[PDB]
C-alpha cells in the first residue's frame, strides 16, 4: 500500500523540493561509486558494450540537471502508471496482496 | 494556523491537481445536467433537442 | 482364509468409492473428513510430511472445484492405494477424550 | 496505514466485504445471501413509497391500491415490484436453506438457528402485507391463519381475539397489520446483521465441505463482481414477472373486494406457502394439522441434531444426494396439492407426501448418512 | 383493469434490449477479474 | 473475524498467475466449455433426475384420475 | 453419545441442583399466575378474593 502510493504521488504529484533531493542523491551515488581503479575500468568495460561510448561524468550532470518535477511525473507515468507488474514473492505470504489488488494500486481512482 | 499550508512547496502540490479537480468539475456539471434533464443547457446542445414543440 | 463372499463386501466398498468421487479430484478420504474438535487435533499432531501433503491435496481439489473440472483419470486415487494416514492419530484422540470422560463420571 | 482497515466505521465495511478472506471455490448457490440482503432493500424501498399512498381502513384498503396502480405516477411498477419482489424473496430463501442443507452449512448452529428466525419473520411478515390491499384472499387468507392459533388448549380463543381486536378479521386487524408489517423487516435487518456477525467467526463453507484456510481469495474483487451478476440476474427475473407477468402468481379473487359474508369455493395460498398447506390439510384433526404445520417449519432447528455422516457436505455422498432430491422433489409434490382441492386422488398422496417429509428429514437421511460412514470404513 | 399495459411492455422491450447489453458485459468483467484464478498454475515441491 | 496472516500453515506451494490483461476472459469457451457441461450433467443425472420424474409420473397419473372421477355413466 | 452425562458425579450434581430447579418452578408458576392474574389458582388464595361478585 505504501510502496504503490509513492510511485502514484511520484506519476501525478511530484514537487520540485524532493526531486532537487533525489538529482543530489544520484549525483553523490555517481561520484562515491566511480572511486577506485575497479569501479572506473567496470564502467569504462561496461559502457563501451553498453553505449559505445564512455558517457562523461559532466554528460551524466547534465542530464540529471534537466530533470524537474514535470520530467519526474511525466517519466513515472509512461512506466508506472496503470501497468502491469510482475510480482514475485517467497517466505509466510499469506498477507500478500492479490494480484488484481496489486494491479487496481498501479492507478489512482482520484486522478 | 493555516499559515502552515503556504509555501512552493502547496502552490506547486495545487498546480498538479488542477486540471483533475477541473475534469471533475466537468464531470459533476455533465452528470447534474443529464440526471435533472437540464433545461436552460440541453436546448443548446445540437443534438438531443428532444422536445421540439 | 475367506476368499468370495470379501471381495464382493469390498465390491460394494470399490463402487461407492468411485461414486464418493473425491477421488476424481485427488483426495484421499481421510482429506474429506469434517473438522470437529478430535479431528483438528489429530491435523495438529500429523508429522511433517504428512501435514504438508494433505494441504496440497486440499488446495488441488479446491482449485479444481473453482474451475468445476476434475484430474485426468490416469491421477485419481485408486481405493486400493488410498492412505488412512490421519485414523490412528484420530483413533487415539478419542480414546484419550473417553477416558477424561470416563473420569469425569466417577 | 490505510484509511480503509482502521476508521471505526470503514473497518467493519473493510471485514465484511473487501478484505474478507472466501473460499476460492464458492459457487452460484452462494450468491443467495446478498441476494436476500438486495431482496430486502427492495422491499423496503418500493414498500415506503407504497406507504406513502396506502390507508389502512377497510373502506379505503382496496380503493387506495386501486390509486396507486392508476392515479399515482409510476405506482403500477412499484407495487408490482413489491408483489413480486416478496416471491423473489422466497425463491431466495428456498434456495439458500436448500444450499445449507445439501452441503451442511447448518454445522455453524448459531449462523443456521438465526435463519430459522429470519425465516419465520419473513413468513409474518409477508402474511401481514398480503392482508393489506384487502381482497378476497386477503380476507379469507387472514382468516384460516390467524384461527390456526385458536388450536391451542386453553388459551387459543382468547389469542386470536386478542390479535383480531374483535370478534372477527375486521378495522382493527387491517389497521394493526399494517403497523406490524412496516416494523418487521427493520428487526429483520437488524438479525440479518447478527446472522453475518455469527457468519464471521468462521468464514463460508464451501461445495467440498473441506475447510478453505489453506485457498483463500479477498471478498473484493471476487466476489463483489460475481455478486453484481447475481444481482443483475434477480433483477431480470423481477422485471420478467413485473413487465411481462404481472399477474402470474396472484390470485384472481385478490382483485375482488374483501367480502367477510362469503368464501371463494377454491381458497389457495400463494405458491411458498402451498406445502405447508398440504401438510396442515393432510391431518383429519384440528391441532394435529397446525402442529404438522408448525412442525414442517420448525424441523429445521433439529436438522444439525440429525447430522450423522464424517463428511459436512453432500458433494461425495451419492446416497444423500438421492434423499436430498427426493425431499426437493416431495415439496414439489406438496406445492402440487397445497395448490389444488381437497378430493379423490389429492388427499391420499397428500398425505403419503406428508409422511415422505418427515420421513427423509427425520429417518432416511440419517440412515443413508450411516450406511455411508460404514461403506468408507469409517 | 389494465391502464399500464402498454406503458408495461414498451418497458419491458427497454428492459430485455439493455439486459441483452447489461448481462454479456457484466459477465466479461467478471471473467476478466477471474482470470487470474481461473488460469492459476500449482506446484508443489517439498524437500527431497 | 478471520485475517490474512493468521489463516493456516502452509509449506511448499509455488502458485504462478497471469494479469487480466494478458489473457483471455472466454479461453475456448465453446470447445472447452460445452465438453465440461456434458460431463457434469452425466455426473449428476442419476441422482438429480429420477425424484423429479417419479414427481412428473404421480402428477399426470393423479391429473387424469380426478379429471376421470368427476364423471358418471349408470344411475 | 449423551452416555457421557451418565455415572455417580452427574447423579450428585443433579441432587444438589434439584432444590434451586424446583424453587426457581415455584417463582415462574407464582410469576405467571401473578402476572396473567389468572383465574384457577388466584380465586383459591384465602385473601385476594377481589372479585367476589
Ligand atoms: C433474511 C434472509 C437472509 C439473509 C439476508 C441472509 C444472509 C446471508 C448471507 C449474506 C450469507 C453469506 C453468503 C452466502 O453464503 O449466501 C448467508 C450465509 C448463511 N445463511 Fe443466511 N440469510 C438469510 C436467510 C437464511 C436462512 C433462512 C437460513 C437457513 C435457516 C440461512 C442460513 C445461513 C447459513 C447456514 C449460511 C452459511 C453458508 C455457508 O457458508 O455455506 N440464512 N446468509
Ligand atoms: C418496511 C418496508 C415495507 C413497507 C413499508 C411495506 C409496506 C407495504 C404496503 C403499504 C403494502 C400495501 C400495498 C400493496 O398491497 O401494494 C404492502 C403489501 C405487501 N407487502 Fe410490504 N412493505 C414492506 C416490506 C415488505 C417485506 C419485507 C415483505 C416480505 C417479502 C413484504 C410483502 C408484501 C406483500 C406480499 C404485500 C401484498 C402485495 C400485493 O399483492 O398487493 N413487504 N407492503
Ligand atoms: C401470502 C400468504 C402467506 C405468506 C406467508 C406465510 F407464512 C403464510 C401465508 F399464508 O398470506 C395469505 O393470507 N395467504 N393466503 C392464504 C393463506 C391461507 C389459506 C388460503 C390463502 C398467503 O399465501
Amino acid at each position: 500500500f505504501v510502496l504503490q502510493g509513492q510511485w502514484m504521488r511520484l506519476c501525478t504529484s511530484a514537487t520540485e523540493s524532493e526531486v532537487l533531493r533525489g538529482k543530489n542523491l544520484l549525483r553523490n551515488a555517481l561520484v562515491s561509486h566511480l572511486d577506485g581503479t575497479t569501479p572506473v575500468c567496470e564502467d569504462i568495460g561496461r559502457s563501451l558494450l553498453t553505449y559505445g561510448r564512455r558517457i562523461p561524468l559532466a554528460e551524466w550532470e547534465s542530464r540529471i540537471a534537466e530533470v524537474d518535477a514535470r520530467v519526474v511525473r511525466e517519466v513515472c507515468s509512461k512506466y508506472f502508471y496503470d501497468q502491469c507488474p510482475a510480482v514475485a514473492g517467497f517466505g509466510p505470504i499469506e498477507q500478500l496482496p492479490d494480484y488484481n489488488r496489486i494491479r487496481s494500486g498501479m492507478f489512482w481512482l482520484r486522478f | 494556523m493555516l499559515t502552515r499550508f503556504l509555501g512552493p512547496r502547496y502552490r506547486q502540490l495545487a498546480r498538479n491537481w488542477v486540471p483533475t479537480a477541473s475534469l471533475w468539475g466537468a464531470v459533476g456539471a455533465v452528470g447534474l445536467v443529464w440526471a435533472t434533464d437540464w433545461r436552460l443547457i440541453l436546448d443548446w446542445v445540437p443534438y438531443i433537442n428532444g422536445k421540439f414543440k | 482364509a475367506v476368499s468370495a463372499s470379501s471381495r464382493w463386501l469390498e465390491g460394494i466398498r470399490k463402487w461407492y468409492y468411485n461414486a464418493a468421487g473425491f477421488n476424481k479430484l485427488g483426495l484421499m478420504r481421510d482429506d474429506t473428513i469434517h473438522e470437529n474438535d478430535d479431528v483438528k487435533e489429530a491435523i495438529r499432531r500429523l508429522p511433517e510430511n504428512l501435514y504438508d501433503d494433505r494441504v496440497f491435496r486440499i488446495k488441488r481439489a479446491l482449485d479444481l472445484s473453482m474451475r468445476q473440472q476434475i484430474l485426468p483419470k490416469e491421477q485419481w486415487t485408486k481405493y486400493e492405494e488410498d492412505k488412512s494416514y490421519l485414523e490412528p492419530y484420530l483413533k487415539e484422540v478419542i480414546r484419550e477424550r473417553k477416558e477424561r470422560e470416563e473420569w469425569a463420571k466417577k | 496505514t490505510n484509511i480503509r482497515k482502521s476508521h471505526p466505521l470503514m473497518k467493519i465495511v473493510n471485514n465484511a466485504f473487501i478484505d474478507l478472506p472466501a473460499p476460492s471455490n464458492i459457487s452460484s448457490w452462494w450468491n443467495f445471501g446478498s441476494l436476500l440482503g438486495i431482496c430486502l432493500i427492495l422491499q423496503i424501498l418500493t414498500g415506503l413509497f407504497l406507504a406513502m399512498h396506502y390507508t389502512s381502513d377497510t373502506t379505503t384498503a382496496f380503493s387506495s391500491v386501486t390509486h396507486i396502480c392508476r392515479d399515482v405516477n409510476y405506482g403500477w411498477i412499484i407495487r408490482y415490484m413489491h408483489a413480486n419482489g416478496a416471491s423473489m424473496f422466497f425463491i431466495c430463501l428456498y434456495m439458500h436453506v436448500g444450499r445449507g442443507l445439501y452441503y451442511g452449512s447448518y454445522t455453524f448452529l448459531e449462523t443456521w438457528n438465526i435463519g430459522v428466525i429470519l425465516l419465520l419473520t419473513v413468513m409474518a411478515t409477508a402474511f401481514m402485507g398480503y392482508v393489506l390491499p384487502w381482497g378476497q384472499m386477503s380476507f379469507w387468507g387472514a382468516t384460516v391463519i390467524t384461527n390456526l392459533l385458536s388450536a391451542i388448549p386453553y388459551i387459543g380463543t382468547n389469542l386470536v381475539e386478542w390479535i383480531w381486536g374483535g370478534f372477527s378479521v375486521d378495522k382493527a386487524t387491517l389497521t394493526r397489520f399494517f403497523a406490524f408489517h412496516f416494523i418487521l423487516p427493520f428487526i429483520i435487518m437488524a438479525i440479518a446483521m447478527v446472522h453475518l456477525l455469527f457468519l464471521h467467526e468462521t468464514g463460508s463453507n464451501n461445495p467440498t465441505g473441506i475447510s478453505s484456510d489453506v485457498d483463500k481469495i479477498p471478498f473484493h474483487p471476487y466476489y463483489t463482481i460475481k455478486d453484481i451478476l447475481g444481482a443483475l440476474l434477480l433483477i431480470l427475473a423481477l422485471m420478467l414477472l413485473v413487465l411481462f407477468a404481472p399477474d402470474l402468481l396472484g390470485d384472481p379473487d385478490n382483485y375482488t373486494p374483501a367480502n367477510p359474508l362469503n368464501t371463494p369455493p377454491h381458497i389457495k395460498p400463494e405458491w411458498y406457502f402451498l406445502f405447508a398447506y398440504a401438510i396442515l390439510r393432510s391431518i383429519p384433526n384440528k391441532l394435529g394439522g397446525v402442529l404438522a404445520l408448525a412442525f414442517s417449519i420448525l424441523i429445521l432447528a433439529l436438522i444439525p441434531l440429525l447430522h450423522t455422516s464424517k463428511q459436512r457436505s453432500m458433494m461425495f455422498r451419492p446416497l444423500s444426494q438421492c434423499l436430498f432430491w427426493a425431499l426437493v422433489a416431495d415439496l414439489l409434490t406438496l406445492t402440487w396439492i397445497g395448490g389444488q382441492p381437497v378430493e379423490h386422488p389429492y388427499i391420499t398422496i397428500g398425505q403419503l407426501a406428508s409422511v415422505l417429509y418427515f420421513l427423509l428429514i427425520l429417518v432416511l437421511m440419517p440412515t443413508a448418512g450411516t450406511i455411508e460412514n460404514k461403506l468408507l470404513k469409517w | 383493469a389494465e391502464p399500464e399495459h402498454d406503458h408495461r411492455k414498451r418497458m419491458g422491450l427497454k428492459m430485455l434490449l439493455m439486459m441483452g447489453l447489461l448481462l454479456p458485459l457484466v459477465y466479461a468483467m467478471k471473467r476478466h477479474k477471474w482470470s487470474v484464478l481461473k488460469s492459476r498454475k500449482l506446484a508443489y515441491r517439498p524437500p527431497k | 473475524g478471520r485475517q490474512f496472516g493468521h489463516l493456516t500453515r502452509v509449506r511448499h506451494v509455488i502458485t504462478y498467475s497471469l494479469s487480466p490483461f494478458e489473457q483471455r476472459a472466454f479461453p475456448h469457451y465453446f470447445s472447452k466449455g460445452i465438453p465440461n457441461v456434458l460431463r457434469r450433467t452425466r455426473a449428476c443425472i442419476l441422482r438429480v433426475a429420477p425424484p423429479f420424474v417419479a414427481f412428473y409420473l404421480v402428477y399426470t397419473w393423479g391429473t387424469q384420475e380426478f379429471e376421470k372421477s368427476k364423471r358418471k355413466n349408470p344411475a
